[PDB]
RNA sequence: UAUAUACAUAAAGACCAGGC
């Protein structure tokens, strides 16, 4: 185990990958919501191209 | 310098008569002597003002020549602009 | 942001289509950010094996 | 037209955009590509005109509209104005007043705007579709007088109407947040949340 | 927070007194009203019942501003007409016509149902 | 050569034509707090014993 | 150099509108008579709310925003109730407020609608007003979700907030075909014809009328529901004649005093 | 009658002040503006989109559709607008006449009304307002704090 | 979020107009009819049915605090 | 209370003020003074600096108060003038046609502060008594001040011929003894400018009696402003059936001398102009005929305007905007620029991928031939907003260099 | 002594300072605070 | 009965976003 790597929300690899409207309003999420951002510290962070 | 040979305007520099309003109002303003008549005014600035139109402001004004002398003016002798 | 060359800020041919014309910051920032047009789509990247 | 009907009923036919692009029938050119290329605006162009511009045309655009951006999307007749004014609104669309996500109720975030009564427009983008506008408005439309009437409203600024901001008009709730944490750092020194 | 409370536009508080009269030094038999807590509602009723005595030369009224809620009348009658006769005529004359026209609208409401 | 001051205000503007040329509205609370100190003479002692 | 004698002639009348033509008045009583239906016209409507239990997705004062906004029937007590401020006792009595209740929870899977209909008066007088036609939605509410609370409603007008204007939108016209230029068309051939119009389809206005001055008056007097059109008219005209008596007497107290 | 307002069109000013639906001006049909913005806005900064907006959105309160405003059409004319709103019986260019609120008179210019959207913005005057007398003090320069 | 009661400009009630309104929407009404038979006459009212964005129905997706 | 705002360029961005307490939340100020400081309203913001003693309070109060710097020493012009709606309003105000009954003579006078009490005797007594706009407002001008300016519209062949003085269009203003007896005021008469009937009231009268001279101007013509009222609506931008012939017939014109200039150029039968590359003088020709192009269309424009029109009320009385707006509204938005020049080649040979290589025509350099309300094609909207960069580039730039 | 809701099964426990934020029969560490009991009064305005 | 609870602390810096 070499170390932990942030991971984009709505990603391949995020909780949220292709969950339906009724799972991600159990899990609390917007249907509506982008992704595409990261959560460190609980901030959102966006990479700027 | 002498009364006489004097070389300044005449007239009040409206920088003295901004000073001159406002040093005679600070003393009126502390329990001061008023030498014009006040007629229902609790206020200095229009007393101190209403002392100028009538030129009994007691100040002389020190005007500082630029070469280091100096010239006396009383409030009285200036001929005030407005 | 600080250099007073406009040359970098102003818009250019090349960006019909794949960036927005109107839409930029104000201020120091002009021109120097660029939103990108609806249907762009920036490149990922392959192998040219 | 076959390649339309059946992106017509693409629900539950499987059939989309990938489904588009592998037919040949569109196709991705990034920049330096565009030089090459002939462009049309629209299928008109590829009609015989009798005096021919151009008979080579390679490549149609789908929509003309498509070069503005997310933020230059939401004006209405954006043609029609001088050119900075649509700079400006790009500028004053993300500073909006809306219900910025569906779930704030769950959220905590410091600074977080929200209004009553937001309502999508009138008159509307034919890309708004596609930003999502209709679920998440940020705006009320309101019945607009242009008239000097009192001399209140010169310069930049506005009259309103005080009968409406009583019925809730542009009302809004402004959420702060605020957070603070206990934590342990002398070896003696302990902070604690009580009642002093 | 600055906001003035709603109901300080139609409400006195302690000391104000609604109507102040005050003699205007510019004319003879000018007098200048001054009322309190009233807008163009009240203003504008008056002004225009003056107006129609033929023994007023003037009549007219201004809010000062807005956000201060008083009106200040300006009136001035002919010699030997005084300027507060005219506007004690004038509140009567009104009330003698919306006295006239609550009557008036009654009857047309019983003739309107069933007839 | 320039410094941060005391008895100063900062607010948005808005017009209002039924002032003077040279009138300005400030409003009650900014004006609330900035105060103006007065010597107290044998004239104004009844004004500033009700203040 | 006395008041005109004014009359009236009712067109519609129905529950919801009232239609009438007054004649022989300045344009400035009309005037006035028509500014005093929207303000001074007095009306019940919620003030003092008080939440018990808020679970619902609204937070207080948005709940306590729509209930303000309610219409409530004002058709007689209004006269009896005294203003708030007025009223000698200590909070609210009879007298000068009546008291709502609304308890709602949702114990059903199904989306509850608390609806205007759940409000719940001591008094059988002044009810929401659909309850005397779709009830007025306060809120909805997902199962667990429950909203208490208690609303005394006062007595107030217009001009304190534009919850208590007893009217919807108040038209006024006068002059329809245009005698008078006080609007001036460049092109007059361009607009539509008023409702009241005399003219005929082939000329544009009437020609210019040198001696006249505004008559014929003509209001639509369109209600909210709390009073009923014909007594929004009644309320507005003796509460004009109310503040008009009460200068005549502040004045004279003064030219009294004075002299 | 500090905030901020601004249409889609680059138009953004505060308010000015509020009066009540009484001192409004109203239309023939009793409907007062909730806004009302300054003419001289407009020939300077030539925002035109905003005068068809207000146009375009007069027809579409009224047809029950919600108009298209998409950038280029060639299917929508100021002049194909015009004769849509010319058949719900009002002037055509949107111009409408109006009573003054406060005297009852007709006004003599006819003033252009219509539906329009707009935005009310982050920037506040309660987050603006400052004033400072002999507060805190800065440690090292002994002047008032910064902010 | 929800309906506004009383319309904004005239102040008419269009609180109790939508769940009557959504039912001819859904009997193939268009919205010109749909806005004649709850009888909204001015344009002020018909923008608030018209331009209205119903968030309550998504609002109550998620679960409340309290069961 | 000294009163400012940043950046204070000159002067007349700090000027001592007299308070007056109000509700709500905003410092509110006179609109004449918004064109000292440089501030319109959108969410500006402006210091408060209150003085803290009686000997500094009385050098704001005979230094820098408002009505002592109405006149600036750096053009030796005023600086406040008529702005905004009331400049527009005094106009329309002023004509011939302005006839104040006895109902609405009665309330303008309310707002006159130094009126002297007595109701003028109206310009035509009888069938029925009418006062006039320039009767009224002579009682606005203060003591006995005198001028003669002229109006913006004013024909340059009428001074020459017979009507000098009675002046069919009613131009020529006069002021004789504090009396408005003939013109029209605009921009050049109230507004700010050497001469103005504004600068000569503080320079005979003084600054006392000129500060009631603007505020009497602002609070009577901005309440009569409530029985004209005042408009843009897009009836007010757009021609006739008429003139939309031919402003086109102009372009294609225009478009059709550029084919020619284009093809002679193509057979080398263009000459050079002495000093000028041969691509100078090709790019010089297609700008003269670009040029007269839409300077025709806009004057053909700005004829067909009518009287009533309220473009041509805010152009006319200076006010607001300027008679190259109505152009461009009505009828051609024109060449656009880029670095002074025709629109680049951004391509290898050509503008946009639309277009062919080596096209020099009017349309693919950056040429819009549509006006606003007609709406931009969607190459002329990309061009048009590469115009608009270099505006917005320029403002940015600009004043962190003005400012060191 | 202070009664929080559990923000997964909303399960009311009384958990009191100096106590680890677990709730029982779930596990989640995210409590809420519930409802004060006092008297708020609104106007409809 | 007398007498008393009087004000200080939240550092600073960095980058980022926006306003005129
Ligand atoms: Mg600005
Ligand atoms: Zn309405
Ligand atoms: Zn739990």
């Amino acid at each position: 185990f070499i170390g932990k790597i942030p991971i984009m929300l709505r990603s391949t690899y995020c909780l949220l990958n292709g969950l339906t409207d009724r799972d991600l309003c159990e899990l609390n999420e917007c249907p509506l919501d982008p992704g595409g951002y990261f959560i460190i510290n609980g901030s959102e962070k966006v990479l700027i191209a | 310098q002498a009364n006489q040979k004097r070389i300044t305007t005449p007239y009040m520099t409206k920088y003295e008569r901004a000073r001159v309003l406002g040093t005679r109002a600070l003393q009126i303003a502390m329990c001061a002597p008023v030498m014009v008549e006040l007629e229902g005014e609790t206020d200095p600035l229009l007393i101190a003002m209403k002392e100028l139109k009538a030129r009994k402001i007691p100040i002389i004004i020190r005007r500082y020549l630029p070469d280091g002398s100096y010239e006396d003016w009383g409030v009285d002798e200036l001929i005030i602009t407005d | 942001r600080d250099g007073k060359l406009a040359k970098p800020r102003q818009l250019h041919n090349t960006l019909w289509g794949m960036v927005c014309p109107a839409e930029t910051p104000e201020g120091h920032a002009v021109g120097l950010v660029k939103n990108l047009a609806l249907m762009a789509y920036i490149s990922v990247g392959s192998q040219p094996s | 037209k076959r390649h339309i009907d059946q992106l017509k009923e693409r629900e539950y036919n499987n059939y989309s955009w990938q489904d588009l692009v592998a037919s040949g029938v569109v196709e991705y050119i990034d920049t330096l590509e565009e030089e090459t290329v002939m462009l049309a605006m629209t299928p008109d162009d590829l009609q015989e005109k009798e005096v021919a511009y151009c008979s080579t045309y390679t490549h149609c655009e789908i929509h003309p509209s498509m070069i503005l951006g997310v933020c230059a999307s939401i004006i209405p007749f954006p043609d029609h104005n001088q050119s900075p004014r649509n700079t400006y609104q790009s500028a004053m669309g993300k500073q909006a007043m809306g219900v910025y996500i569906t779930n704030f109720h769950v959220r905590m975030d410091t600074l977080a705007h929200v209004l009553y009564y937001p309502q999508k427009p009138l008159v509307t983008t034919r890309s708004m579709e596609y930003l999502r506008f209709r679920e998440l408005p940020a705006g009320i439309n309101s019945i607009v007088a242009i008239a000097s009437y009192t001399g209140y409203n010169q310069e930049d600024s506005v009259i309103m109407n005080r009968s409406a901001v009583d019925r809730g008009f542009f009302r809004s709730v402004f959420y702060r947040s605020y957070k603070e944490q206990e934590s342990k750092k002398g070896f003696d020194q302990e902070e604690v949340f009580e009642k002093p | 927070m600055n906001a003035p409370p709603a109901f300080e536009s139609f409400l006195l508080f302690e000391g104000e007194k609604k109507i102040t009269i005050n003699k205007d030094t510019k004319v003879p038999n000018a007098c200048l009203f001054t009322i309190n807590k009233e807008d163009h509602t009240l203003g504008n009723i008056i002004k225009s019942q003056l107006l129609k005595d033929p023994q007023v030369l003037f009549a007219g009224y201004k809010v000062p501003h807005p956000l201060e809620h008083k009106i200040i009348i300006r009136v001035q009658t002919t010699p030997d007409y005084s300027p507060q006769e005219a506007f004690t005529n004038a509140i009567t004359d009104l009330i003698s016509e919306l006295s006239l026209l609550e009557e008036r609208f009654r009857v047309a409401i019983k003739d309107k149902q069933e007839g | 050569m320039g410094k941060r001051v005391d008895f100063s205000a900062r607010t948005v503007i808005t017009p209002d034509p039924n002032l003077s040329i040279d009138q300005v509205g400030v409003p009650r609370s900014i004006a609330a707090n900035m105060t103006f100190a007065e010597i107290v003479t044998p004239f104004n002692i009844d004004r500033l014993q009700e203040l | 150099p006395y008041a005109n004698q004014p009359t009236v002639r009712i067109t519609e009348l129905t529950d919801e509108n009232v239609k009438f033509i007054i004649e022989n008045t300045d344009l400035a009583v009309a005037n006035s008579i028509r500014r005093v239906f929207i303000a001074e016209v007095p009306i019940i409507a919620i003030d003092w709310v008080q939440i018990d239990a808020n679970s619902s997705v609204l937070h207080d004062e948005f709940i306590a925003h729509r209930l303000g906004l309610i219409p409530l029937t004002s058709d007689d007590i209004v006269d009896k109730l005294q203003y708030s401020r007025d009223c000698t006792c200590e909070e609210f009595c009879p007298e000068c407020s009546v008291e709502f209740t609304l308890d709602v929870r949702c114990n059903e899977d199904q989306t509850r609608h608390v609806t205007s209909r759940d409000l719940i008066s001591n008094s059988p007088r002044v009810i929401p007003v659909t309850s005397r036609q779709d009830d007025i939605l306060i809120v909805k509410l997902r199962k667990g979700q429950e909203l208490r609370l208690r609303a005394y409603a006062k007595k107030g007008f217009g001009k304190e907030h534009a919850k208590w204007n007893p009217t919807a939108g108040v038209a006024f016209e006068y002059d329809p075909d245009n005698a008078l230029r006080h609007t001036v068309y460049p092109k007059p051939e361009e607009w539509p014809k008023s409702e009241y119009s005399e003219l005929d389809e082939d000329e544009s206005q009437a020609p210019y009328d040198p001696n006249g001055k505004p008559e014929r008056f003509y209001y639509n007097v369109e209600s909210c529901g709390s009073l009923r059109p014909e007594t929004i008219v009644l309320s507005a005209l003796s509460g004009l004649k109310k503040k008009l008596s009460d200068l005549q007497t502040q004045l004279s107290h003064e030219i009294q005093s004075d002299v | 009658i500090g905030d901020k307002f601004a249409s889609r069109h680059g138009q953004k000013g505060t308010c000015g002040i509020q009066y009540r639906q009484e001192d409004m001006p109203f239309t023939c049909e009793g409907i007062t503006p909730d806004i009302i913005i300054n003419p001289h806005a407009i020939p300077s900064r030539m925002t035109i989109g905003h005068l068809i907006e207000c146009l375009q959105g007069k027809v579409s309160a009224n047809k029950g559709e919600i108009g298209d405003a998409t950038p280029f059409n060639d299917a929508v004319n100021v002049q194909k607008i015009s004769n849509l709103l010319s058949d719900y019986g009002y002037h055509l260019r949107g111009n409408e006449v109006l009573y003054n609120g406060f005297t009852g008179r007709k006004i003599t210019s006819q003033i252009f009304i219509g539906p329009t959207y707009y935005q009310r913005l982050k920037h506040m005057v309660d987050d603006k307002i400052h004033s400072r007398a002999r507060g805190p003090i800065q440690i090292l320069n002994r002047q008032p704090m910064e902010g | 979020m929800i309906i506004p009661v009383r319309c904004f400009t005239c102040g008419k009630i269009v609180g109790n107009k939508w769940e009557a309104y959504l039912g001819l929407l859904q009997a193939e009404y268009t919205e010109g009819d749909a806005l004649d038979a709850l009888g909204l006459k001015r344009y002020c009212c018909r923008r608030m049915l018209l331009a209205h964005v119903d968030l309550i129905e998504k609002l109550l997706n998620y679960a409340p605090l309290e069961k | 209370v000294i009163f400012n705002r940043q950046p204070t360029l000159h002067k007349m961005s700090m000027m001592g003020h007299r308070v007056r307490i109000l509700p709500w939340s905003t410092f509110r100020l006179n609109l004449s003074v918004t064109t000292p400081y440089n501030a319109d309203f959108d969410g500006d913001e402006m210091n408060l600096h209150l003085p803290q003693s009686l000997e500094t309070r009385a050098e704001i109060q005979e230094l820098a108060m408002v009505p002592r710097m109405i006149v600036t020493p750096q053009s030796n012009r005023p600086v406040m003038g008529i702005v905004q709606d009331t400049l527009t309003a005094v106009r329309k105000f002023t004509k011939r046609d302005v006839f104040l009954e006895r109902g609405e003579v009665m309330n303008l006078l309310m707002f006159l502060s130094t009126w002297d009490g007595k109701v003028p005797q109206p310009a035509i007594l009888k069938p029925r008594p009418l006062w006039t706009g320039k009767q009224i407002f002579s009682l606005i001008i203060p003591g006995h001040i005198n001028c003669i300016r002229t109006h913006s519209t004013h024909p340059d062949d009428e001074d020459s011929g017979p009507y000098k003085h009675i002046s069919p269009g009613d131009t020529k203003v006069v002021v004789e003894n504090g009396e408005l007896i003939m013109g029209i005021l605009c921009k050049k008469s109230l507004g700010t400018s050497a001469g103005s009937l504004v600068h000569i009231s503080y320079l005979e009268m003084g600054h006392d009696i000129t500060r009631l001279f603007y505020s009497n101007i602002q609070t009577v013509i901005n309440n009569w402003l409530l029985i004209e009222g005042h408009t843009i609506g897009i009836g007010d931008s757009i021609a006739d059936s008429k003139t939309y012939q031919d402003i086109q017939n102009t372009i294609k014109k225009a478009k059709q001398d550029v084919i020619e200039v284009i093809e002679k150029a193509h057979n080398n039968e263009l000459e050079p102009t002495p000093g000028n590359t041969l691509r100078q003088t090709f790019e010089n020709q297609v700008n003269r005929i670009l040029n007269d192009a839409r300077d025709k269309t806009g004057s053909s424009a700005q004829k067909s305007l009518s009287e009533y029109n309220n473009f041509k009320s805010m152009v006319v009385s200076g006010a607001k905007g300027s008679k190259i707006n109505i152009s461009q509204v009505i009828a051609v938005v024109g060449q656009q620029n880029v670095e002074g020049k025709r629109i680049p080649f951004g391509f290898k040979h050509r503008t946009l991928p639309h277009f062919i290589k080596d096209d020099y025509g009017p349309e693919s350099r950056g040429f819009v031939e549509n006006s606003y309300l007609a709406g931009l094609t969607p190459t002329e909207f990309f061009f048009h907003a590469m115009g608009g960069r270099e505006g917005l580039i320029d403002t940015a730039v600009k004043t962190a260099e003005t400012g060191y | 002594p202070m009664i929080y809701i559990c923000g997964e099964c909303h399960t009311e426990n009384e958990i009191k300072s100096r106590d680890p934020i677990r709730c029982r029969e779930c596990g989640y560490r995210i409590m809420y605070k519930k409802r004060t009991k006092r008297l708020v009064v609104f106007d409809a305005r």
